[PDB]
């Protein structure tokens, strides 16, 4: 039955009015079933007769379709919902299972007609008004309208979750032992009783509940522990996502690519190593759900280290605030990072992964940052605290990239670990000239038309070259002009560039990059004992620069 | 209070609509903190809890202001206030004095605590409402809405800038010299006197409004001087500078000219008249660097002619006061922030350097935070209004730790860069 629950005022959007959507009067049993039913309701209360003296409509329809042992009403609301005022979004976030705390006992019941309980402001009833047809051309006009929470209308999940609350909350606070989280329809009450007396509270919610025209399920219960949740396996211990299942084929389309990541992706929670940079490295420079695409090498390969994974089935435990946050993250390889937050040895309160940034040149350091990040983020999101981190770095390395970082950063706390691969500084460029070191005036530049270029130096040493390019472009000139100096200089050198952009990328101490040239003028770097790049103007600043502008 | 007074019918902007802006998350110690504060807030009337009907929502955030044990509620209507103070900028704008910023001492004393006397236009209060987090978004957000005008709300001060000119008057009366700015929640009151005879004057006024309006500020140090203690004193007779000098050396090399032909070449871009082609010219060899050489005729005749262009500021930079102010800060090291104050491209209005401290509390965050709302104060004061900050921060982890060292009741809007390159030698 209805409720004495005090409604929630609902107003229609500003100047606007309630529909008037006419009824396509059409099939009489259907034209019936209706008048079956809205007599039904109405008996119920759950709507009522109207005279046309107000009023505007909306599309009733009648519908049936399961195995056919009823048929079923229909309103259409959204000329409606189109004219109704914003509500408090609802699931804004849903509470990761990874932060929940374990209840000995946990029951679900199943609030049903929900909605048709809770009751509908008196101004706003006007509008859900509907009219069921004649048997054929003659209107008699069967008027009704709604009195309780409409079963589509916007103002629904919100006013009805809302009403839910507040009859909860005296009960709620009779038992401030009874945690109750209710989500949609389903109410999932946790506990730590002896199942006897947590029976007995579950039956007292359960009456409550019914006394305020609110009914559940009558098998006295309807767990399934584990439970199927915004696809989680939801035990009362541990948690996961069972049906993980990415089908095999010979025939891989932007679609079916992108829908296998996305399934690896939500695996990640729990399941320690799952990859996905090759399976995706394929999609950008395209936008057609229905292509074709060649599943690479890598993409075969990883899919199935995914599959090695995922083969076998992981768990994931539960939060207890008696202990401490860990969280370790670990570098995997192509610019990829695990990670995992555990409080015990075994178990595991989650795990995830961190890809890098833009499609260019990073750092490890940075990355192994950014990732401290992504997860102290995460952290307080689903614990409320950040985690206390272990890392591959050392104090030094790491303090050392910060200090020289023109940018600002705050890593929490962290201890060592020292299990590889490990995060270091794979090279350091002088601060100062190296006196001795021979000079490279390199400089460069490529038509940007005919995309043919000229990379080249000359040494204070009087030694020179140029070196021709095809298919290039200013900047790639540019850095081939140092990786040539770099090349042709001895174990200590001076380079020396009119390019803001080269320098700058090389300054960034980068470990990695997706520009074959970049990750040789690295390799080189390593290579090489002492390098000091230095910036000059580019044409005005004709410095040294006076010979390598344009015989290059 | 309790007693209901005429409420100033309040109106969003032009078919406007209030803000819809997401509650960022926080740690379960400060939404303690934040529950406990609400709980009382609705106890003394000030807010209530509101329902669905309400989609409003503005953020909130916990932080400490005078470090003091407890907390305070810091509510970020950055967003409902371009939605309204900027009619309420015009409707009840609240004017400038030019002259503050010559001051000898400008002491800054709160004053958000007289706002929560003053009910609020009923139709508007739907606009206040903000909303308590849940850990792991397990629960539903609390959800208040105000009911007395709201602190971080330029439109409080606005309204009350009336029963404040009127507290206040039978004081200016007397002391006249003394200049009282109020933007927002603060009262910034300026004097010429020595300093002691300053920081008496204030407590004059402190105790006045105190006495008078019931508005209540606050003591600096509890009458203790513990060797580590303040009151917010402002010098702005204090401010102008030039941190932009060449380096003056006696002997130069090939890689020490080099970089100076840089930045002098780069500074031409906001000095109008600085030539170097000459200085320069003793650069066009593939000389190495380390090479030791002295300084020619034409080209000596320029570091010493520019080292002069360098300390006669630019010419057409004026403040427009229909464009915005955006602050640029740099990390420089060890503890040294640079920044410009700009309005438009090298037409600067002010550059100063931040740097509080570099080995043992020094935090890149804590700093930059700090070091910005430093800059804001200058301008609130300098211009009245504070700028749009461009911070060399990820945009993530100053999200996480503002908050943190956050004690000024305002919030600037700032903005995330990419890395200031050869701006860097600014310094
Ligand atoms: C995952 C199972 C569970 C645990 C371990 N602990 C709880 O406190 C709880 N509820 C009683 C309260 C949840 O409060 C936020 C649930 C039920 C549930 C069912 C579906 C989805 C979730 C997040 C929890
Ligand atoms: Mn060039």
């Amino acid at each position: 039955p209805i409720s004495p629950i005090e409604t929630v005022p609902v107003k229609l959007k500003p100047g606007m009015d309630g529909p008037k959507v006419k009824q396509w009067p059409l099939t009489e049993e259907k034209i019936k079933a209706l008048v079956e039913i809205c007599t039904e309701m109405e008996k119920e209360g759950k709507i009522s007769k109207i005279g046309p003296e107000n009023p505007y409509n909306t599309p009733v329809f009648a519908i049936k379709k399961k195995d056919s042992t009823k048929w079923r009403k229909l309103v259409d609301f959204r000329e409606l919902n189109k004219r109704t005022q914003d509500f408090w979004e609802v699931q804004l976030g849903i509470p990761h299972p990874a932060g929940l705390k374990k209840k000995k006992s946990v029951t679900v019941l199943d609030v049903g007609d929900a909605y048709f309980s809770v009751p509908l402001d008196e101004d706003f009833r006007k509008y859900t008004a509907f009219t069921i047809p004649s048997i054929n051309n003659e209107t008699p006009g069967i008027r009704y309208q709604y009195n309780v929470l409409p079963q589509g209308w916007k103002g629904s999940p919100a006013i009805f979750q809302s009403s839910m609350t507040k009859i909860l909350e005296p009960f709620k606070k009779q038992n401030p032992d009874i945690v109750i989280y209710q989500y949609m329809d389903d109410l999932y009450v946790g506990s730590d009783l002896e199942i006897g007396q947590h029976r007995t509270k579950i039956e007292e919610l359960r009456q409550h509940l019914l006394r305020w025209g609110l009914t559940t399920p009558d098998k006295k219960h309807q767990k399934e522990p584990p439970f199927l949740w915004m696809g989680y396996e939801l035990h009362p211990d541990k948690w996961t996502v069972q049906p993980i299942v990415l089908p095999e084929k010979d025939s891989w389309t932007v679609n079916d690519i992108q829908k296998l990541v996305g399934k690896l992706n939500w695996a990640s929670q729990i399941y320690p190593g799952i990859k996905v940079r090759q399976l995706s490295k394929l999609l950008r420079g395209t936008k057609a759900l229905t292509e074709v695409i060649p599943l690479t090498e890598e993409a075969e390969l990883e899919l199935a280290e995914n599959r090695e994974i995922l083969k076998e089935p992981v768990h994931g435990v539960y939060y207890d605030p008696s202990k401490d946050l860990i969280a370790e993250i670990q570098k995997q390889g192509q610019g990829q990072w695990t990670y995992q937050i555990y409080q015990e040895p075994f178990k595991n309160l989650k795990t995830g992964k961190y890809a890098r940034m833009r499609g260019a040149h990073t750092n490890d350091v940075k990355q192994l940052t950014e990732a401290v990040q992504k997860i102290t983020t995460e952290s307080i999101v689903i614990w409320g605290k950040t985690p206390k981190f272990k890392l591959p770095i050392q104090k030094e390395t790491w303090e050392t990239w910060w200090t020289e970082y023109w940018q600002a950063t705050w890593i929490p706390e962290w201890e060592f670990v020292n299990t590889p691969p490990l995060v270091k500084l794979w090279y350091q460029l002088e601060k100062e000239p190296i006196v001795g070191a021979e000079t490279f005036y390199v400089d460069g530049a490529a038509n940007r038309e005919t995309k043919l270029g000229k990379a080249g130096y000359v040494t204070n040493k009087g030694r020179q070259k140029v070196v021709p390019l095809t298919n290039t472009t200013n900047q790639k000139t540019e850095l081939q002009a140092i990786y040539l100096a770099l090349q042709d200089s001895g174990l200590e050198v001076n380079i020396v560039t009119d390019s803001q952009y080269a320098l700058g990328i090389i300054q960034a101490q980068p470990d990695k990059s997706e520009s074959e040239l970049v990750n040789q003028i690295i390799e080189q770097l390593i290579k090489k004992e002492k390098v000091y790049l230095a910036w000059v103007p580019a044409h005005k600043g004709i410095g040294g620069n006076e010979q390598v502008d344009k015989l290059v | 209070p309790i007693s209901p007074i005429e409420t100033v019918p309040v109106k969003l902007k032009p078919g406007m609509d209030g803000p819809k802006v997401k509650q960022w998350p926080l740690t379960e110690e400060k939404i303690k903190a934040l529950v406990e504060i609400c709980t009382e807030m609705e106890k003394e009337g000030k807010i209530s809890k509101i329902g669905p009907e309400n989609p409003y929502n503005t953020p909130v955030f916990a932080i400490k202001k005078k470090d003091s044990t407890k907390w305070r509620k810091l509510v970020d209507f950055r967003e409902l206030n371009k939605r309204t103070q900027d009619f309420w900028e015009v409707q009840l704008g609240i004017p400038h004095p030019a002259g503050l910023k010559k001051k000898k001492s400008v002491t800054v004393l709160d004053v958000g605590d007289a706002y929560f006397s003053v009910p609020l236009d009923e139709d508007f209060r739907k606009y206040t409402a903000f909303t308590i987090p849940s850990i792991n978004n397990e629960t539903p957000g609390i959800r208040y809405q105000y009911n007395v005008l709201p602190q971080g709300w330029k439109g409080s001060p606005a309204i009350f800038q009336s029963s404040m000119t009127k507290i206040l008057e039978p004081f200016k009366k007397q002391n006249p010299d003394i200049v009282i700015y109020q933007y927002m929640d603060d009262l910034y009151v300026g004097s010429d006197l020595e300093i002691g005879q300053h920081r008496t004057k204030i407590e004059e006024l402190r105790q006045h409004l105190l006495r008078w309006g019931l508005t209540t500020p606050d003591k600096k140090h509890q009458k203790e001087p513990p060797f580590l203690w303040m009151g917010y004193e402002l010098h702005p007779d204090k401010w102008t500078v030039q941190p932009i000098v060449l380096p003056e050396k006696d002997s130069w090399t090939v890689n020490d000219i080099q970089k100076l032909v840089g930045k002098l070449n780069w500074a031409s871009q906001i000095y109008p008249g600085i030539k170097v082609r000459q200085l320069s010219k003793l650069l066009r060899g593939t000389k190495a660097l380390t090479e030791v050489i002295p300084l020619t005729e034409e080209a000596e005749l320029e570091l010493a002619e520019n080292r002069e262009i360098l300390k006669e500021p630019v010419h057409g930079v004026y403040y427009d006061p229909s464009k915005d102010l955006i602050a640029e800060i740099q990390k420089q090291g060890q503890g040294q922030w640079t920044y410009q104050i700009y309005q438009e491209p090298f037409k600067n209005l002010k550059t100063g350097k931040y740097a509080r401290m570099r080995g043992a509390h020094t935090n890149d965050v804590k700093q930059l935070t700090e070091a910005v709302q430093k800059i804001t104060t200058e301008s609130i004061v300098i211009w009245g209004k504070t700028p749009k900050f461009k911070l060399p921060i990820q945009k993530e982890t100053w999200e996480t730790w503002w908050t943190e060292y956050w004690q000024a009741t305002w919030i600037p809007e700032w903005e995330f860069v990419n890395t200031p390159p050869l701006v860097k030698l600014w310094y």
